[PDB]
């Protein structure tokens, strides 16, 4: 129930997803900088902001 | 109905027609996932002695 002039929110979904994967060599993959040479990282992120 | 009931129905209606209040409901679903597999294994095969 909305006032005769006013634009309002019915509903909405703000959805956020982040998947992170690494295939690394156990000890070597964890060397804080060099380690990125052993690891094959796959990262993913998403955002959806829906407003009605 | 009788004018007696008309006045009684008139209060029922007035109470029953009250501006029903609105509710904005935000849900927040947060999930976090990960884990570490490790497979390290060493095999020695010798023609003379034996294999593992």
């Amino acid at each position: 129930l909305v006032k005769s002039g006013e634009t309002v929110v019915l509903g909405g979904l703000m959805d956020e997803q982040t998947k992170e994967e690494v295939s690394k060599v156990p000890l070597l993959g964890d060397i804080p900088v060099l380690g990125y040479l052993f690891r094959s990282t796959s990262n993913n992120t998403s955002k959806r902001n829906l407003m009605v | 109905a009788q004018p007696d009931v008309m006045a009684e129905l008139e209060q029922v209606v007035a109470k029953l027609d009250i501006r029903r209040a609105q509710v904005l409901v935000e849900a927040i679903i947060v999930e976090i996932a990960d884990g570490d597999g490790l497979n390290l294994g060493v095999q020695w095969a010798n023609t003379n002695g034996g294999g593992t």
